[PDB]
């Protein structure tokens, strides 16, 4: 039993 | 390590129940990540009403996820509540649907579908509905029992880059 919480960002898109 | 689909949609988890309409939408994403994404994962929120959304479809919230790894992914994703002045006192009293849709690179893959039940909690209100939506006293009920996945098929991660970007038609 594994998780992933991530940190989802708010759009914020970089290149 | 490309099994067709490299994220599917294991379920989303309707935190807010019962909640109000003007209350802040709350669900809890998961799905698995079969191998980790060279691009990103767009996940937003938006509300139709109905079916054609007599409110205009409104994207109430967009999150971005990345670097996104290996194996379940979950978070608990927030959506601002929309503003009954796009829905007038008799026309958000109705049900509606909300839909949650993840975007890689573009292309759109999963779109969930869930109705909502919005009522007067008080009697009076619900018989006799007044001229100015009182929202706080609308109940937002999601009938998170009946989930409507909608999956369409993309490409992953080996994809040429030809038309990602829907045909802009002049409407109206």
């Amino acid at each position: 039993l594994a998780i992933t919480m991530l940190k989802p960002r708010k759009k914020a898109k970089a290149l | 390590g490309a099994m067709g689909s490299i994220v599917s949609l294991l379920g989303i988890k309707v935190l807010n129940n019962p909640a109000k309409f003007t209350d802040p939408y709350e669900f809890e994403i998961t799905f698995e990540c079969l191998e980790s994404l060279k691009h990103d994962l767009e996940w937003k929120l938006t509300y139709v009403g109905s079916s054609r959304s007599l409110d205009h479809d409104q994207e109430l919230d967009s999150i971005l996820v990345g670097p996104v790894p290996v194996g379940v992914n979950k978070f608990v994703f927030s959506a601002d509540p929309p503003s009954a002045e796009l829905i007038p006192a008799s026309e958000l009293v109705s049900v509606t649907v909300i839909l949650l849709s993840c975007s890689y690179d573009g292309r759109e893959f999963v779109r969930v579908g869930y109705y909502v039940n919005n009522e007067y909690d008080e009697e009076e209100l619900r018989e006799n509905p007044p001229a100015k939506v009182q929202v706080d006293h609308i109940v937002r009920n999601i009938l998170a029992e009946k989930p409507r996945v909608t999956r369409f098929n993309i490409v992953w991660d080996n994809e040429n880059e030809g038309d990602l970007y829907p045909p802009e038609q002049p409407g109206v």
